[PDB]
RNA sequence: UUUUCU
RNA sequence: CCUGGUCCACCCGUGACGCUGAGGCGCGAAAGCGUGGGGAGCAAACCGGAUUAGAUACCCGGGUAGUCCACGCCCUAAACGAUGCGCGCUAGGUCUCUGGGUCUCCUGGGGGCCGAAGCUAACGCGUUAAGCGCGCCGCCUGGGGAGUACGGCCGCAAGGC
RNA sequence: UAGCGCCGGCCAACUCCGUGCCAGCAGCCGCGGUAAUACGGAGGGCGCGAGCGUUACCCGGAUUCACUGGGCGUAAAGGGCGUGUAGGCGGCCUGGGGCGUCCCAUGUGAAAGACCACGGCUCAACCGUGGGGGAGCGUGGGAUACGCUCAGGCUAGACG
């Protein structure tokens, strides 16, 4: 597992429009960037990863979160491997601290592709019955990935703090861990294990969650497999 | 378990095109008297509905006070709002001196002897949120060492 | 002077049962056997919640009803027993006991603390010989409280001593059931008492 | 100028330890570095050192704090919760053994200027002496 | 333009 | 032409010579006053037209003091940032005025905006603090009566304190 | 011998009748114009009791003159601005003095009263004996960190 001295991705990214309290990452900044401190980055990883096997192995559930465009694919593919939720469209207001009732909304979705599928899909008025297609559609845009969760999480892996901060926060509220891979446009604070690195970039994020994924696959009972999400970074470049 | 006392329930309202729409307001304190205390603050349409929000949420915002012997490791003053609260620690036979508000608190959160003061604003509500706060700060020698050592 | 007039009544008030009587607060009628609730017109609605001060208010009442002695009294008393050393609550409750009509009524000279208040009134109590008639008067420990020789024929204080054989007495006395004489070995303390009584909320009533 | 250094030296403190500096400099001065001795032996620094600012003389004071925190706003507790001048010019402050305040029941001190030198309350009670009350830290 | 009181 | 303040650079000189400041002294928008001069435009008062139930107003036509200058008074104000002065300490971002440097950036002085921590009843403030601190001055202590009455001081008066 | 105040909230104690913004109540909010726990009476009740209640005055609550312990952008409150007298305040290092300050001993701090114990009057009130503490000031001795003062040195403030 791991690999090291990932210059070959990851470093320096975001303009200057920092965040100081980040400073204890950025190696100097060069022609603009900030530019990360890759050996920190490993130390970060090390630590970060040692936290998920622990969840891993134990047999706990990681909500990958990743609304952003850049790993809005990505977030899917590694989630979907690890058997692992996750919000790919948009969160939500309350998922976590609102859980038992943003459930319904997952209840109410199996409910729908029941009522469809044959039973009664075709028994009342086709006004009526294209307006579940809706609610499913729909039901099934947002709560694609968080329709695993039937517990709160036991902790949170979130691709840019910043840009998903009310996961974050509701996360922190509830007392639920916080993986982030975070840089420079952002409050370290708030993570509770981070992965300073580039927070877009499909290159750079697919290399961070790709070996999460196949480290939470490892160390579960499973052998090791590579990411097809890689087909994703290269379609993008 | 946890006992519940009734601080203060308010009437409140919200002027509308066809008359008041009145609300209502309650706090909450819900103790063990064994050092667990938990301040809640809820409101509703009918005043039941309000007190039964309300302990609800003081279930879910609880304070581990470090009694000692009936009373507090040291004195305290926090202030909340424009509202301070005094809070001095007493021997045996002195009882619960502090308004309502504060005894409550106090006495849910098992206290038996402390010597009180309300000062600045006297806002119930703003009073309650300072105890609590107050009970927060709380410490033993055994925490200022911890905090202390290396 | 002290009270006077119905008393089965505070009982029911004061919620507890108060034993302001004898032989009948034992019988199933002391009214709390019968309409446990309040006097008057309205001791049957439904009871409001007590704010701080009716709750603190009723506490001491009991209290003070129990050895009926007035507030002035009463107060006096806390007042000293908030002075000494040691906690008050406990202080207060030995003063109290401390009461010659009391430490009659502990030993079972009299049925009851009102009928000790009068057999004391009419010296027929004695403290180490001399005989005193102040139902004030504070006993302490070491005094040898006795019935007059005099008084030791008065059939009320036959009937009373005889029922006494038999009877225990506080672990703070010690009765001679014989010689019809008592002693008062210690100030009794809070784990002796067990008084329907929340000395806390008294304290905290003359706070205020 | 400074009008008092004392305090200037404790605010310092006061604000850099809000916003967890690590290191902090204060203008160095013999009686400034004594106060410091007591802050560091009580615990309340990591300790402190002479340094060289510009060609002038300060002191590194080393803060130090509790451990990260759970929920929102993880930051630590902090080491130094309260520190305030009590003796100032226009307004100085003497006490004698028997005045000494006990900060916060012992669990935090006060920090006197006797003839017998700087010391805590404790020190001080137990030397039997009374001095300028400097500070109360806890 | 102005344009009171209830 | 005469003259005050101020910023930067070099680090050259003195060696705590510092900060604040009751009283005092000086300055102090407009209107206003005294003497003299000036007077295009504007314009209290005023003289008219109109509007109106009325119009001692708003609109229109005229118009004197005044507005201008010199000298001497007056001293007030939403004289406002409604925020006393000095010093130290506490993230950044962005625009701008002015200086220096190894000048697509760095460094200093100043003017703005967004904001860390923090403060605030809230609005908001936030290295140009209303944050954290020390020094000194001034001032407040419910509303009306009343900035009145009385007394004193000042003023030619109006009137000021 | 048992009385007096109170029962809308503050505040312990509620009902019927009468009355009808009247007569009246009222410490504050307020109550009374036909369903008044607020007026008057009655029944009941709460509080205290040879007393209870009122008026007056002092302290308290009032951190509401804030030393402990407050404030001044918009709530009352920054002086219209400056120059500057008295005064208040004063950077770093060394030395002398020892005025402030700190320490010890000693004198004084009457009695009464206050605190504690024991005791006298049957208790208590009241009173006896004994004990303890006590600010401030005088004198003797000592300490010198800080404030002060004197002498010397510095350059980070200030000025050139
Ligand atoms: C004329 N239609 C109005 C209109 O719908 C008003 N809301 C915009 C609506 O408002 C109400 O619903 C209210 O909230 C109060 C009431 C006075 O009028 C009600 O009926 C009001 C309706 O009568
Ligand atoms: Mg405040
Ligand atoms: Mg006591
Ligand atoms: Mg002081
Ligand atoms: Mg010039
Ligand atoms: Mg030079
Ligand atoms: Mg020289
Ligand atoms: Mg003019
Ligand atoms: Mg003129
Ligand atoms: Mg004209
Ligand atoms: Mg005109
Ligand atoms: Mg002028
Ligand atoms: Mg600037
Ligand atoms: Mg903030
Ligand atoms: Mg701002
Ligand atoms: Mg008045
Ligand atoms: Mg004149
Ligand atoms: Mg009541
Ligand atoms: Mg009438
Ligand atoms: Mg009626
Ligand atoms: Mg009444
Ligand atoms: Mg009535
Ligand atoms: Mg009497
Ligand atoms: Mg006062
Ligand atoms: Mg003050
Ligand atoms: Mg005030
Ligand atoms: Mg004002
Ligand atoms: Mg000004
Ligand atoms: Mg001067
Ligand atoms: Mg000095
Ligand atoms: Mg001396
Ligand atoms: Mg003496
Ligand atoms: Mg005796
Ligand atoms: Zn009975």
């Amino acid at each position: 597992v791991k690999e090291l001295l990932e210059a070959g991705v990851h470093f320096g990214h975001e303009r200057k429009r920092w965040n100081p309290k980040f400073a204890r990452y950025i190696y100097a900044e060069r022609n603009g960037i900030h530019i990360i401190d890759l050996q920190k980055t490993m130390e970060e990883l090390e630590r970060t990863f040692r936290f998920i096997e622990d969840l891993a192995m134990r047999g706990g559930t990681i909500l990958f979160v990743g609304t952003k465009k850049q790993a809005q694919d990505i977030v899917r593919m590694e989630a979907e491997r690890a058997g692992m939720p996750y919000v790919n469209q948009r969160w939500l207001g309350g998922m976590l601290t609102n859980f038992k009732t943003i459930s319904q909304r997952v209840h109410r979705l199996e409910e729908l592709e029941a009522l469809f599928a044959s039973p009664e899909i075709e028994e009342r008025p086709k006004k009526e019955q294209v307006r579940l297609k809706h609610e499913l559609e729909r039901l099934q845009k947002y709560l694609s990935g968080f329709r695993l969760l039937k517990r709160l999480p036991d902790a949170i892996f979130v691709v840019d703090p910043t840009k998903e901060a009310i996961a974050v926060r509701e996360a922190r509220k509830l007392f639920i861990p916080v993986i982030a891979l975070a840089d420079t446009d952002s409050d370290p604070d708030l993570v509770d294990y981070i992965i300073p690195g580039n927070d877009d970039a499909i290159r750079s994020i697919q290399l961070i969650l790709s070996r999460a994924v196949d480290l939470i696959i490892q160390a579960r009972g499973g052998v090791v497999e590579p990411s097809p999400s890689y087909a994703l970074v290269q379609e993008a470049e | 378990d946890f006992e519940e006392k009734m601080i203060l329930i308010r009437r409140t309202a919200r002027m509308q095109a066809g008359g008041r729409r009145f609300r209502f307001g309650a706090l909450v304190v819900v103790g063990d008297r064994q050092g667990r205390v938990g301040l809640g603050f809820g409101k509703a349409p009918e005043v039941p509905l309000a007190v039964q929000k309300a302990g609800y949420y003081a279930r879910r915002n609880m304070v581990e006070v470090p009694l000692q012997n009936g009373t507090i490791p040291h004195e305290i003053e926090v202030e909340f709002g424009a509202s301070k609260i005094v809070l001095k620690p007493a021997a045996p036979g002195t009882g619960v001196i502090a308004g309502a508000v504060p005894r409550a608190i106090l006495e849910l959160a098992g206290v038996t002897d402390i010597l009180t003061k309300e000062l600045g604003s006297r806002n119930p509500i703003n009073i309650a949120y300072a105890t609590m706060e107050a009970l927060r700060q709380l410490r033993t020698k055994a925490d200022v060492e911890r905090l202390r050592k290396g | 002077g002290r009270y006077i007039g119905p008393v089965c009544r505070l009982c029911r008030r004061e919620g507890v049962k108060l034993y302001l009587k004898g032989e009948r607060c034992y019988s199933p009628k002391c009214a709390m056997e019968r309409r446990p609730y309040p006097p008057g017109q309205h001791g049957q609605k439904r009871a409001r919640r007590p704010s701080d001060y009716a709750v603190r208010l009723r506490e001491k009442q009991k209290l003070r009803r129990i050895y009926g002695i007035s507030e002035r009294q009463f107060r006096n008393l806390f007042e000293e027993a908030s002075k000494k050393k040691g906690v008050t609550g406990s202080v207060f409750l030995g003063l109290l006991e401390s009461r010659l009509d009391n430490v009659v009524y502990r030993l079972g000279f009299a049925v009851s603390r009102r009928q000790a208040r009068q057999l004391v009134r009419h010296g027929h109590i004695t403290v180490n010989g001399r005989r005193v008639d102040l139902p004030s008067y504070r006993v302490r420990p070491g005094d040898e409280i006795a019935v007059a020789e005099k008084s030791r024929n008065l059939e009320l204080i036959r009937q009373n001593l005889e029922a006494m054989k038999g009877r225990k007495v506080g672990p703070w006395l010690s009765l001679d059931v014989e010689g019809m004489k008592g002693k008062f070995l210690r100030l009794p303390d809070r784990e002796d008492l067990a008084l329907p009584v929340q000395e806390n909320l008294v304290i905290e009533f003359y706070s205020r | 100028m400074l009008t008092d250094p004392i305090a200037d030296m404790l605010t310092r403190i006061r604000n850099a330890t809000r916003v967890y500096k690590e290191s902090t400099d204060v203008p160095a001065s013999r009686f400034k570095e004594e106060i410091l001795r007591i802050l560091a032996r009580e615990g309340f620094i990591k300790g402190y050192e002479r340094v060289d600012v510009d060609g002038k003389p300060y002191l590194r004071v080393y803060l130090k704090y509790g451990p990260r925190r759970q929920g929102p706003d993880p930051r630590p507790e902090q080491v130094i919760h309260h520190i305030r001048r009590i003796s100032k010019p226009g307004r100085r402050v003497y006490v004698g053994v028997k005045e000494i305040p006990r900060v916060r029941r012992g669990l935090g001190i006060a920090i006197l200027s006797t003839s017998k030198g700087v010391l805590t309350d404790r020190e001080a009670r137990k030397l039997g002496v009374g001095g300028e009350l400097i500070c109360e830290v806890w």
